[PDB]
This record gives C-alpha cells, structure tokens and sequence, in this order.
C-alpha cells in the first residue's frame, strides 16, 4: 500500500485544472514518506518510538509529502511552471 | 518433381515511410461477403457523433448494396506488430505496418420500429401474438 | 430442430406455411425474406434427453492428473492399456454412477462406456 | 469518381497478401535500421507433403524465425490504404496468415526479463526520507 | 508482464478472432478478464508453470488454473488470494533432494534461505483455485512409494500435514487423538491462558 | 401461461443504475450487435448444439421489438438513474452506463464494446450451461471464489 | 400397488419419451415409413376427420418402461386427451405391439375449415405434458 498503492492513487488522480483568462494546472508527481515523527509543543520534530506512542497516547504516523507541479497559462503565450517539492 | 523439394527464398524490405497508411479491414466469415458484386464502394466517416477518433462507415453500391459500419479495435498492439507481405516483380517481400484495425459489420436495410413506436409494442410485453404480423402493420 | 438465419439481415428464421403451396417455409420477421424448409420438423422436445455423454466428454481430460487411471480397460481403437475413467456428474440425469473411459494415449482421444 | 469512393482495382486483380504477426524485438530492430533497404530474407521450403516457412534475421541487423501458418477460412481479411491525397484504395485480399516465433527457448526469457524491467522502469513508487522535511 | 507474454505466445487476441474459432480453443482469463483464446492449452500451461517455478516473468503468488473440462485457463494476480507452499512432485519424485536439505541445514553463514527453494523450483505456492487441479500427496514417504495402485500422477506434496493448524491449534499436543470440538475449545482457551 | 410456458424461460440483465431488469438481448443491441447471428455468436460458440440454441430463443422474442442499437440505448436510458428529459439525453446516459458502469473491469473506454459483448455473452453462456445442467453451480463457500 | 398408481399423480410428461412437431402436409405420407405402417389403417376408413384436418402434426413418443410401470394404456390416454380437449384435437395412436409407442395429435377440422397454427400446437404440447392429468 505505501510503496505502490499510495503512489498509484496520487498518480492516477487527474490533474486539477482551474479556469476563471488565466489557467492553472496542478499535478502531483512523487510521494515522499519520512520516519514516524512527533512534534513537541515547541514545534521541534523528533523520531517517534513505538513505546513512546503507547505511553503518551500518540498515533504512530509518518509525515506524507508530495511533489506538486504548478503550471499557469495567462493567455499571453507564456507558460510559467513551478514545482513545490515535498508538499 | 521440383515441387516435391522446391525451395524459395525472398528478401524482406521495410521502407521507412509510405505516403499511404495501411489499415486492416475485417468481415465476418458467416457474413459471406462477395467482392465480385462490389461494383462501387464508398467509405466515409460516420455522422452519428455530430473525425479521426470516430468509427468508420462503409457503403457498397450506394443504397442498393450492403452497408457496413467500421469500428476501430479497442486493443492496443503495444507489445505486438502486424505487417502485410505483398508479392512484387522484384521478388523481395515488403512489410508495411498496419496503422489501425477495423471491424466492419453489415447493417440491415428494412423498416425498423421507431423508438417511440417501440413503446407502443412494449404494452404487449409477453401477450404478443403472431410475431410475424408485427412487421405487417409497419 | 435446426436453426437458420436469413441471408439478408442474418436474423432468426422462423417457420411458416403457405396456403397456396402447402409447403413449410422459413420466414424472417424483420426482413420479409423466405426460404424453403427441408427439415420439415419445427422442433423436437426430448423429455428424457438421453444425450450420449461421450459426445459431451472432452478428449483433453486425459491430461487431468486428478482423474484416476486404469490399465485394465485398453483403448478399443489404438489398444493403449492405460485409460482414464470418471463419472458424468451432469445434472438432469437423475442418476449417474457409470464410468466414462477416455484413452490416455496422446492424439487418440477415444472415449467409450463399459 | 468521388472523394468518398473507394478504389477496388486491387480486389479486381485478386491480389494476394500475407498477414504476419511479429514480436517487438524483430519490429524494433527494423525500426532501428530506419529502413536502410533490407532487414532480412524469408525462406520457404516445400516438401512432398509439407511446407516450411522461416525468416532469417540480417547479420548486420543483429549486431532463425520460423513461421507458423494459420487457417484463413475463419475470416476474410482485406487491406485498404488511406493515401495522404485523400484517395482511399483497396490494396488486396489477405490469402494467408502466419505468426513469427523466437527460436530461443530459455535464453529468450532473459531478454523478456530486461524488457519487463524496461517496461517497469517508469513505474514510480514511494520513497523513504531519513529526515522530516522542514 | 503476463499479458505481454501471452501476446508473445501463440495466443489469439479476442478482438481479432472469429466467434467460430472459440469452440475448439480454450478461453484465457487473466484476473477475470477474457483476454483471448489458445489452441494449445497444455503447452501454454507447462510454459506458464515453468516460468513461475523459475520466477522469470510470473511471480510466485500468481495462480494458473486450467479447467480442462471447461476449456478455460484462468490466471489470477490480484491480492487477497490465500495460498500455501507445496512441494513440487515430478514423476512420483520430490524435486526436493538431500542437497537442498543440507544447504538449508546451514541456513546461516550460507545465504541459503527459503526463497532459494522457491527459486530452485522445488516448492511453489498454490492457491485454493489451483488446488482443485492439483493432485497432492500427504507425505512422500508413503504416497509416492510404489504400492497398491491408487494414484500414479501426483503433482504436489505436503511439507507436513500438521501445518493445517493455526497458531492456537498448533499448541495442542496429540490433537489428532481428541474429539474435534475439544480442539476448538482449547483454541479459545489458549487465548485466555496467563503467562 | 400459453405464451410464457411455450417460449420457456427468458434471460434478463440487472445493470447498475437501472431500476428494472433489462432483457439480455437488448443490452447486446445497445452494444452494437443487432443481428441475431452476431449476438448468438458471442453467446453460443457452437451453433451445432441445438439444446443451447433453444434456450436463447425466448430471450430473442422478448427483444424482437428493438432492432436498432439507438432504440436499445434509448430503452436502457429510460430506466436510468434519473429520468431523461429528451431521447438524446436518454441515449447518451445509456451509453455512459454501458461504457463504464457496465463490466468496468472488462473495459472503461469507448472501444470496449466488443470486449464487453464477449464477456457478457460468456456470462450468458455460463448461465445457459448451469440451466442446461452441463456446468455445476458455483459454491459461495468455495474460497477460490473468495478474497 | 394398484392403489399406489391410483393416487400418485401422473402427467403426460412422466411417460413421454419426446415430442416433435412436423409440418406434415400430406397425412398419408406423414413423416417416415414408420408412421406409414399404421397411420394408413386409421386413414383407410377414418371418421370424424374426413371433412378437414390441421396441417401441423404433433407426434408424441411414450416410454414403454414408464407406461408399463404405471400400467397405462394408449386408448386410455387418447380418451383422457379427448376428454380434456373434446373434439378440439384428433388423437391417433399405434398398437401396443409395436416396439415404439406413438400418438399423433392435430387440431379440430372446423377451425381448419387467430394467434397461429404452429405456436398454438406448441402451447398444447406444453399444456398436455404438465397440466393434463393422466
Ligand atoms: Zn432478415
Ligand atoms: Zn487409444
């Protein structure tokens, strides 16, 4: 599921097209997964050990990031493409 | 004789590009098609949708002859190829890839019940009597 | 018993009689096409339907590893000693315990019932 | 004479053509050559009561392909072409059907294994990150 | 990969054949989709079995079922199919020999593991559907040996008949000497045992 | 009934998003197969067998009124999830259901009609075998039929 | 056992080998010589049908074993069919000596002299097999 299904689902998703004139396209390229991480109240991330989650009643979850490419067509025959890596 | 041990060898030629694309036209064997009667043949794109992404429509000998509708093959030959070998005086076989595969099915030419009229016959769901007489009224 | 389709629109051909000639005919409904009837039998209903199971058997069953094999029933055609036997297991028979034998010799799909 | 009319001269000539299916590597090699003028030679051997058809790959192209015929009575195949000038024509009627198969039994699978690997090369999958994105 | 191999093999596409040819040929189903027909099912199955045992194009968890009577070959590749490893039998002989046992005996410092047995083609996974077409031997010591002629065509053999039991049923000693309901009762009781 | 008993048993199809059962032959007509021979070719692969041919005869009579693909498509659209204001919408909706909502695993493209016709005929062929007793009924408890 | 037979329901389907419908234009040369042997005897001096007769014929073959098991008689069956349908149908049956038991059925002559003439006989065939009680 993590290795294949998650990437397949994201890839299989149709690109989001906005038109309302400028036209914006969004495409999700790659899926990134990090180690199960916990954030302290101060905002500092740290690896979440399974024992810690059991004691502190946390959820053993890994942050999920996706590469998104944003291309905008402004009807001026100019295309601007920007990628938001690991969103 | 020589045929009992005849051996033939021919060269294979693959021209890069051809001015005319090659396609495949298929007819059902039970259709019992006869090319001798094909005095005239007209092949035009269908107008039901209303171009390259629409089925073909084949008409033979105008309205008098049988009419066939062509449909592009759904399967994609990504891992396969089709070629046609044509005899030539030089004797070197030539292979031409098929651009597309089309299947043609005959279309019947007779008074067909209209959708609105078909509603009237629906009341006789199973009480229909003398199925033959249905088309006599039409 | 046989089934025919009109050569015009390839639709089912149904029986019909002509009073003028009093001869059985097959006429297509949506086509008006007509054909001379040669069978003369509209249909046959087999209540007992004692269809020979040997016809239904497929010669390829000899390739089944789970079917039992007997060397005591040699093939009547090729004489091969080894043969594979099994029961019909076909519904509507109301009774089935006899064995149907198929020759195991390749290219000889002979089938028989003892 | 009309744009939609189909030329039937080929059919009237009873032109016979053969329909052959070939693997990807054979077609790929022909595509690689880009139509230099020759890709191989087809050899047909007829015996007293049997016929043998095979194709020989060009030695230069590489740096046997036996042909198995199939019955044509199951279908009526005809070839029609659409010229760039918008003049449809019927090339002819297929008179024989054949299939091309490889000679290698096991070592061929190694090529397929690479081909499957090539096919799965663009199959993207999720990646693991040592550190949390900041 | 299976579909591509089938097209490469002498399998006729469904869109290219005439309906008349289906009667003699055997339908080919891949994950429940009728892909085409084949006129030589026996060779195709042997080729498919060889590929899976060699792990060339067909992975271990792929089920290849030939319905000889129904003239159908069903290939399954989806998830959720329950399968168990079974020893392959050829000519009333286990493909597993003493050398494999000896290699396994030194499982460590040898890199020889269970996956090597699957790669070696001596043991393969069989799902429920394929089990119907499998002629299986409970043990090699008795059923493979020459005896009163019952079955001379065995396709597979159990690694051990005791494996039919689960985690909880596996801790019952001499479970074959107890009434079956008792075995079930212990299975539940074992879940409630302290330790 | 005099008519029901004589013809025998007819086959109907329960397509998704359709309130009422649709006769099987109509579905094949909507797919683009009008002639009886073409339809029977996808259902019966051996016309030499007369017993199977007689089984489909009542179904053919049921859909005898519909002899056009568009008429078949309109009929299915009539029972669509939402009522069709006009015939064109009904036909378009009916094509939409068949194209993707019917046998999606077979195909979801516009060129998959032939593929679905074969599979649909196989389902009919499988049903005929069960009705004829030539094939044993499927067992739900069989886990070969389970995931 | 006599009481048993008098109670257990018996329909024409139970003791019927098969039923076939033939056009049978000429009653004399009905279908084949087998019927020719005994059909003529009824037609040498036929009664109640000389006026007219329906073209279509319904031929019924009755299993000897089933008939013997229930001790049924062809004359009784004809009377039952005649009783059920009155003069609507004409029933002709062969002698019990013949190894094959046959029973020809047609429709009244007056009607011959609206649904259909072949379909209606089909309805009677199903009607007699199941609904009719012997
Ligand atoms: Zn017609
Ligand atoms: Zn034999």
């Amino acid at each position: 599921f993590i290795q294949m299904s998650v990437q397949r689902i994201v890839e299989d998703a149709p690109p989001i097209d906005l038109q309302a004139p400028p036209r914006y396209l969004l495409k999700f390229e790659q899926i990134y997964l990090s180690k199960p991480t916990h954030w302290e109240r101060d905002g500092a991330p740290s690896p979440m050990m399974p024992n810690e989650a059991r004691l502190r009643n946390l959820t053993y979850s890994a942050p999920l990031y996706v590469d998104i490419t944003k291309t905008v067509i402004k009807e001026g025959e100019e295309q601007l493409q920007t990628q938001h890596q690991k969103t | 004789g020589p045929s009992s041990q005849n051996v033939t060898e021919y060269v294979v030629r693959v021209p890069k590009n051809t001015t005319k694309k090659y396609n495949i036209m298929a007819f059902n064997a039970a259709d019992k098609v006869n090319f001798a009667t094909w005095n005239q043949a007209r092949l035009e794109r269908d107008l039901s949708n209303k171009p390259e992404d629409q089925p073909w429509l084949l008409r033979v000998n105008g309205k008098s002859g049988r009419k066939f509708k062509g449909i592009k093959k759904g399967g994609v030959t990504e891992n396969t190829s089709y070629y046609i070998f044509t005899q030539c005086p030089d004797g070197a076989f030539e292979a031409f890839p098929v651009h597309n595969w089309y299947n043609f099915t005959p279309l019947a030419r007779h008074r067909t019940l209209t959708a609105e009229e078909a509603e009237e016959e629906w009341e006789r769901r199973n009480k229909v009597l003398n199925h033959f007489s249905i088309m006599q009224q039409r | 018993v046989g089934i025919r389709f009109c050569q015009e629109c390839n639709n089912m051909l149904y029986p019909k009689e002509d009073k003028e000639n009093r001869i059985l005919l097959y006429a297509c409904r949506n086509c008006d096409y007509q054909q001379e009837a040669d069978n003369s039998c509209i249909y046959v209903n087999k209540i007992t339907h004692e269809v020979d199971e040997l016809t239904q058997i497929i010669a390829d069953v000899s390739q089944d590893p789970t079917l039992p094999r007997t060397e005591d029933h040699p093939c009547q055609k090729c004489g091969h000693k080894e043969a594979v036997f099994f029961q019909s297991h076909s519904a509507r028979a109301e009774d089935a315990m006899r064995l149907y034998y198929v020759c195991t010799a390749p290219h000889c799909g002979h089938r028989w019932t003892e | 004479a009309e744009r939609g009319e189909l030329d039937l001269t080929g059919a009237k000539q009873n032109t016979g053509v053969w329909l052959v299916k070939v693997p990807k590597y054979l077609s790929q090699q022909w595509a690689k050559a880009s139509g230099r003028g020759e890709v191989g030679k087809l050899r047909i051997a007829k015996t007293q009561g049997r016929t043998e058809v095979s194709f020989t790959l060009n030695e230069d192209l590489a740096n046997e392909h036996p042909f198995v015929l199939q019955s044509v009575g199951g279908q009526t195949l005809t070839v029609f072409t659409e010229s760039s000038s918008d003049k449809l024509s019927l090339e002819g009627i297929v008179v024989q059907r054949a299939e091309c198969r490889p000679a290698a039994s096991e070592n061929y699978m190694r090529l397929k294994r690479l081909q499957i690997e090539e096919s799965s090369k663009p199959v993207r999958l999720s990646q693991q990150l040592d550190k949390v994105v900041t | 990969p299976i579909l591509e191999f089938l097209e490469e093999w002498s399998m006729e596409n469904l869109e290219e054949i005439s309906p008349a040819a289906i009667a003699d040929a055997t339908k080919i189903f891949v994950n429940g989709c009728w892909v085409g027909i084949h006129k030589d099912p026996e060779q195709l199955m042997n080729t498919l079995r060889k590929l899976r045992r060699q792990m060339d194009i067909i992975v271990s968890e792929v089920s290849m079922i030939r319905d000889i009577r129904e003239r159908e070959i069903r290939i399954y590749t989806d998830a959720g199919r329950i399968c168990r490893p079974l020893l392959i039998v050829e000519k009333q002989k286990l493909l597993l020999k003493k050398r494999h046992i000896d290699q396994l005996k030194e499982r460590e410092y040898n890199n020889y593991s269970w996956q090597d047995l699957v790669a070696s083609g001596v043991v393969e996974y069989i799902d429920t559907l394929e089990e119907e077409t499998v002629m299986l031997a409970m043990t090699p010591d008795d059923l493979q040996e020459k005896e009163v002629a019952y079955c001379s065509t065995y396709t597979h053999c159990e690694i051990h008949p005791s494996m039919i039991l689960g985690v909880c049923a596996s801790i019952i000693p001499f479970p074959d000497h107890n009434q079956s309901p008792r075995n079930t009762y212990q299975s539940a009781m074992g879940k409630q045992a302290m330790g | 009934g005099a008519k029901k008993s004589a013809i025998g048993q007819r086959i109907v199809a329960t397509l998704p998003y359709i309130k009422q059962e649709v006769p099987i032959i109509i579905v094949f007509r909507a797919l683009g197969f009008v002639s009886d021979r073409d339809i029977l070719e996808h259902i019966i692969y051996d016309f030499e067998d007369p017993e199977m041919m007689e089984m489909v005869k009542p179904s053919l009579d049921e859909a005898f009124v519909i002899q056009e693909q568009n008429v078949a498509l309109n009929f299915i659209g009539s029972r669509g999830a939402k009522p069709g204001v006009t015939k064109e919408k009904r036909i378009k909706y009916a094509k939409e259901v068949l194209q993707k909502e019917m046998l999606p695993h077979v195909g979801v493209s516009d060129f998959c009609e032939t593929k679905k016709a074969y599979f649909l005929g196989y389902m009919v062929h499988r049903l005929l075998l069960a009705a004829l007793g030539r094939r044993e009924l499927d067992d739900r408890d069989h886990y070969g039929n389970k995931r | 056992k006599d009481i048993l037979c008098r109670l257990e329901h018996t329909t024409l389907r139970k003791v019927t080998a098969n039923t076939a419908i033939y056009y049978d234009p000429n009653p004399q040369s009905t279908v084949v010589a087998e019927d020719q042997e005994w059909v003529n005897v009824y037609y040498e001096m036929p009664d109640f049908d000389v006026a007219r007769i329906s073209p279509w014929l319904l031929r019924v073959e009755l299993d000897r074993k089933h008939m013997t098991d229930r001790k049924l008689t062809m004359e009784q069956i004809a009377e039952k069919i005649n009783a059920g349908f009155g003069d609507d149908l004409n029933c002709i049956f062969n002698d019990d000596n013949a190894e094959k038991l046959v029973l020809r059925i047609r429709i009244m002559n007056s009607d011959e002299n609206k649904m259909d003439d072949d379909v209606f006989l089909r309805c009677i065939e199903s009607n007699m097999l199941t609904d009719m009680t012997l």
